[PDB]
This record gives C-alpha cells, structure tokens and sequence, in this order.
C-alpha cells in the first residue's frame, strides 16, 4: 500500500462529522 | 477573491450563500492525477481517468458533489420629508 | 411507499425533494393521511 | 450573430463600436497550423 497524498478542500476533500 | 470556478460555483451554492460569481472565466483549464516522473503507475493512472471519464463516472461525481449541494414602504425611505 | 419511494430516488428533481424534505423542520412528515389532510386543511394553503 | 470570440472581440475594439459581446463563449478550442495528412512539415510546424 502506497500513499496518495491529498490536501482539505470542500467538496474534494472533508473530513466526516464526527470524524 | 480570484479563485478557480469549480470551487466559486460549489460556494456560491452554499448556505449563506451571501457570495456570488462575478463575470466569465479569465481563462481555461484542468485539474490532472499526478504522479512522480518515472512512475510505474502513470499508465494504469491514465488508462483509469479514461475509463472513468468515458463510463459517466465523473459527470456523476460532480453532479452529485456541486449541484446537489443548491414590501410596504417604511419611515426610512419618506423619513426626508419628516425632517 | 411515498417516503421510500422519495429516498431512494436517484431522478435529479426527486434527490432535490428528498434532501428537503430530510431536513425541513418542523418534521414536514406525517403519521397518516388524515394526519396530512387535516394539515393541509389547517395550513391555510401552506403545506403541500 | 454567432461568431468566433476573438474575431468578436477585435470587431468590438474597433469603430463604428456600436457592436458588442453578449454572455460568455458557448464552448472552448483553438486554431491550429494545418498542414495535409502524412506531411512531414508536422513536426517541424508543431516544434516552431
């Protein structure tokens, strides 16, 4: 498994409610 | 704020929605999948986003991301004449 | 039937009733029909 | 009339200016050196 490297940006990238 | 219009649009949807999008667009665009130079996944990664945009799958992504995202006068305006 | 039929809908105007409808408060929902009828009757021409 | 944007705007610019662009380009390309198939001034053109 190798990493994909990403950044936060609504809506790409959110972090779940109750992450 | 001079920003892309893909993220102008999916803010401009959302609440409070006191933005709006102003104007056409300075130029065009697109946002790529990288890799390293001299990866060995830079075929397969092509080949997927190919697969992927022939097969409807990112018109379904973004339409289900963005679009799915959506009297009487007073004494204020005829205070003049009181004063 | 209705309230299911509204969830796992996938037609565009269908989704856009459906994310309404889950978050409308007060609960746009009922517990019978006469429920809803009696609802549009005392709504004076606000619910639907 | 519907024409090409950049021949629009350069009308635009210039008297009698009593034309104008209205909205923004209903698509997006680009114009291109030509040259017939299997020439072998493609490269050469492309590179230039």
């Amino acid at each position: 498994t190798y990493i994909v490297t990403t950044i936060l940006e609504d809506p790409y990238v959110m972090l779940k409610k109750n992450a | 704020y001079l920003l892309e219009s893909t993220m102008n649009e999916y803010i401009e949807q959302r609440k409070p929605c006191d933005t709006m999008k102003v104007g056409g667009n300075l130029d065009s665009k697109g946002y790529g999948i990288a890799t390293p130079k001299g990866s060995a996944l830079r075929g397969p990664v092509n080949l997927a986003v190919l697969k992927l945009s022939e097969q409807g799958v990112l018109d379904k992504l973004k339409s289900k991301w963005w679009y799915d995202k959506g009297s009487a006068l007073s004494l204020s305006n005829v205070a003049g004449v009181f004063y | 039937s209705t309230k299911e039929f509204f969830r796992r809908s996938k037609i565009a105007v269908f989704e856009k009733m459906w994310t309404y409808m889950k978050s409308a408060e007060p609960s746009v929902f009922v517990r019978t029909t006469e429920e809803g009828m009696i609802r549009v009757r005392k709504s004076k021409g606000k619910y639907a």
